[PDB]
RNA sequence: AAAUAUGUAAGAAGUCCUUGUUACUUAAUUGAACGUGGACAUUUGAAUGAAGAGCUUUUAGUGGGCCAUUUUUGGUAAGC
RNA sequence: GAGAACAGAAAUCUCCAGUAGAACAAAAGGGUAAAAGCCCCCUUGAUUUUGAUUUUCAGUGUGAAUACAAACCAUGAAAGU
RNA sequence: GGUUGCGGCCAUAUCUACCAGAAAGCACCGUUUCCCGUCCGAUCAACUGUAGUUAAGCUGGUAAGAGCCUGACCGAGUAGUGUAGUGGGUGACCAUACGCGAAACUCAGGUGCUGCAAUCU
């Protein structure tokens, strides 16, 4: 097309929920830190459940921020595994999408037998560049109307790279 | 969307709907105490762009802000500096540069003739006993964060070290560590100076030299050696202190031309 | 059980007379700072009127 | 029982504007105050550390001190059956000049431009206000407004 | 967003100019406050009135209130 | 509101809209959006000496504040607080 | 007239949906040695104006618009109102004479001015 328009990623999300604090939430730290390879963060507990273990201000689930091109290379191994098919209602009209596993090892990762068997959300969001005005101190402002990435736009970008086969329904 | 959401809508200022003003900060710079009854409060404001570096001297009035003394980063080729325009060693130049600026035209540039020599030291400027009291101007910087050792207090650092009272502490100067509490002179006068761009053109001249020949493309053609980037800021520093004085660059056109150029595009109502 | 019935041809029958301000006020509540320079201005022009 | 605060009963009184909320603007501050100046006290709910007391809400004083970022003002007061003078000291947010004392002002530097001038031009001039005299006697015209006659309306479809 | 009611001003203890003080303040021989010294000295600066202005001392009685237009508040209404 | 496995009226995570419709210990009112709200950092101006002023008021007391001066400090790059 | 820095007034300055911008400036962008900060050089940090275009930002036009502001032989001397009577009415309330006098609506116009400094083919 041209330059500066195109839809290149941004960053993509490896979300655990799990729901209680011990030895399994520092094994849902480790099998993202011997995943995407950066040291973890994890989350604050939001509101009341009783049957969900979780109670104010308690570290409950694991997600990792990750750039660059082992974002690219995350997604696409996560791919291969699925297909290359994700579907329609997975993609939001925003701008972005995601997609469930519903495990790791199927990855071609290696097994500890003190790991457990639990899947993963992987969430990717991606814009046109020029997308630091909405982020930066001085001087912001939203991006234009024809710029903003929409449904539309990152079906037919993933029908053209990544192989989408994205099933309308 | 509604017509009773946007008739109930307070919009705010306008230098803060663009986002350029910190209109917080700017309150507790402007305000004076009214013992001191029509003096003017100064400032210096210090900006930074892509490629250019704004230093100005501010009084305040009503009738908008007046300017008392402006030096920009774009006119250093007059003594010479060529590239490094967005430098530390570039901003401690206009520091450098409006501090002798403005006491050339105050007349207080042979009473507070700042440091002549330079070593890498945390000082202040002092009263001359029975004498005029120095030049005293505070900083301001726009929304953009402090942060320890950063681009912004190389001007602070050309200002107090180009002799105007400029109130400062050492803790976000670079070297100063949250440990050993204390300035390092050995990494001050490497950052006043190209002794860290030059280090990083060593460590390119065996790292990947295409790299090298990418960033640094109009230097080697240029034929700018590392070893004595230090030497050629130490170069204009004097001329600085001979000559600091705006001299008006002569243009093409006499604002005519100008106008009769960009009145076909502007697409007038 | 407070009627102010009458009160104000009371307060109007002597009349409310105004508290007749003077040229140079006190100097109680004024800055201090501003208060002694005030002072020494004044003895510094005392002496010097008188020695001309 | 009942209550007498320092801010009771001044709910419409203290709050802003409309659409004039927020951080005050700076041409307030650099408004500048000498000892002398005939001052309003019209008070601003937003900043608090030297809001003045609901009776002093609109009366017009004069400042007798100056200091940092704050000065003080003298108000005569209605007390019983005598004025009290209570000096009081504002943050510079709650008063504005007064521009009724700064309409005569100018009126002074006018006839001293027009009184000594004309009297060294020969002519003693008027210089006072005059109220609004009686007309003078004018002969009204009729060329195209005819005096058309009028009749007064009456009840019918009125109802 | 009214009407009645209220704050202030409508000059001489003022307007302006010249240039002294000071330990406060300004980067500064800048600014603040108070001054010296000359000019504005008549319409001394909107109307009406002034049967005089200001200031102090001391002390008697009182410290049980009702009525009416009007506004209104409890009550189910009052010569409540 | 758009979205992502178990995952749901709701576990976490991403983006759009978001004049305050939330929060600020408490009663109701007023105030606040690069904050007075939410996290983090350093703290003890909740300190010392006495005055002046405002509120109920006789312009008494008590409580409460408001603006200074003199020190001694904290924070901040700094203006100031 | 264009752009930038700092602004005063804070919607005639906003929201929307478009369209367009030569130079210059701004901006997006490149890189992670060092100061530097995060989970992540995305914000922040620093280096270099080099690898690249106005797609964004920004500015200016445009719209049967939403607002907002401004003026009314507009609403209407209407509503509410100060004042008087041995005026009416059993009352609610009224009509009078002397005065002050809106507002929402309705119509018509408008969609920023400007201070200082720098820069402009």
């Amino acid at each position: 097309q041209n330059p500066m328009r195109d839809l290149k990623i941004e960053k993509l999300v490896l979300n655990i929920s799990v729901g209680e604090s011990g030895d399994r939430l520092t094994r849902a730290s480790k099998v993202l830190e011997q995943l995407s390879g950066q040291t973890p963060v994890q989350s604050k507990a939001r509101y009341t459940v009783r049957t969900f273990g979780i109670r104010r201000n308690e570290k409950i689930a694991v997600h990792v921020t990750v750039r660059g091109p082992k974002a690219e290379e995350i997604l696409e191994r996560g791919l291969k595994v699925k297909e290359y098919q994700l579907r329609d209602r997975n993609f939001s009209a925003t701008g972005n999408f995601g997609f469930g596993i519903d495990e790791h090892i199927d990855l071609g990762i290696k097994y500890d037998p003190s790991i457990g068997i639990f899947g993963m959300d992987f969430y990717v969001v991606m814009n046109r560049p020029g997308a630091r005005v909405t982020r930066r101190k001085r001087c912001k402002g939203t991006v234009g109307n024809s710029h903003k990435t929409t449904k539309e736009d990152t079906v037919s970008w993933f029908k053209q790279k990544y192989d989408a086969d994205v099933l309308d329904k | 969307k509604s017509s009773a959401y946007s008739s109930r809508f307070q919009t705010p200022f306008r230098r803060r709907r663009e986002g350029k003003t910190d209109y917080y900060q700017r309150k507790r710079l402007v305000t004076q105490h009214k013992a001191k009854y029509n003096t003017p409060k100064y400032r210096l404001v210090v900006r930074f762009t892509n490629k250019d570096i704004i230093c100005q001297i501010i009084s305040s009035t009503i009738t908008g802000d007046v300017v008392l003394a402006a030096a920009y980063s774009h006119e250093l080729p007059r003594y010479g500096i060529t590239h490094g325009l967005t430098n530390w060693a570039a901003a401690y130049a206009t520091g450098l540069l409006i501090a002798r600026r403005t006491l050339q035209k105050l007349g207080l540039d042979e009473t507070y003739k700042g440091v002549e020599e330079v070593e890498g030291e945390y000082e202040l400027t002092e009263a001359v006993e029975d004498g005029p009291r120095p030049f005293k101007v505070f900083l301001d910087i726009g929304l953009q964060r402090t942060t320890t050792g950063a681009r912004v207090f190389g001007a602070l650092k050309g200002a107090s070290d180009g002799g105007l009272y400029v109130p400062h502490s050492e803790n976000r100067f670079p070297g100063w560590d949250f440990e050993t509490e204390e300035i390092d002179p050995e990494l001050l006068r490497s950052y006043i100076f190209g002794g860290h761009v030059s280090q990083y053109m060593e460590e390119l001249a065996d790292d990947d030299e295409e790299r090298f020949s990418e960033l640094f493309k109009g230097y080697l053609a240029d034929d700018i050696d590392a070893d004595s980037l230090e030497d050629i800021y130490t170069s204009a520093h004097e001329a600085i202190r001979a000559d600091p004085a705006f001299k008006p660059t002569e243009k093409k056109f006499t604002k005519e031309q100008y106008a009769a150029e960009s009145k076909k595009y502007r697409q007038t109502k | 059980n407070h009627t102010a019935h009458n009160q104000t041809r009371k307060a109007h029958r002597n009349g409310i007379k105004k508290p007749k301000t003077y040229k140079y006020p006190s100097l109680k509540g004024v800055d201090p700072k501003f208060r002694r320079n005030h002072k020494h201005a004044l003895h510094g022009t005392a002496k010097a009127l008188a020695a001309a | 029982g009942k209550s007498h605060g320092y801010r009771s009963r001044t709910r419409y009184m203290f709050q802003r504007d409309f659409r004039k909320h927020g951080a005050v603007h700076l041409s307030t501050y650099l408004k500048v105050y000498k000892v002398g100046d005939i001052v309003d006290i019209k008070a601003n709910g937003s900043i608090q550390k030297g809001m003045p007391h609901k009776f002093y809400q609109g009366k017009t004083g004069v400042v007798y001190n100056v200091t940092k970022s704050s000065v003080g003002v003298i108000i005569n007061k209605m007390v019983g059956n005598r004025y009290l003078e209570k000096r009081l000291n504002l943050r510079v947010e709650h008063i504005k000049h007064s521009k009724c004392r700064q309409e005569f002002l100018e009126r002074v530097k006018a006839n001293a431009a027009k009184r000594a001038e004309a009297k060294a031009q020969g002519v003693a001039v008027q210089l006072k206000r005059q109220p609004a005299q009686p007309r003078e006697s004018r002969i009204v015209s009729t060329e195209g407004n005819v005096p058309q006659t009028l009749a007064p309306v009456p009840y019918e479809t009125f109802i």
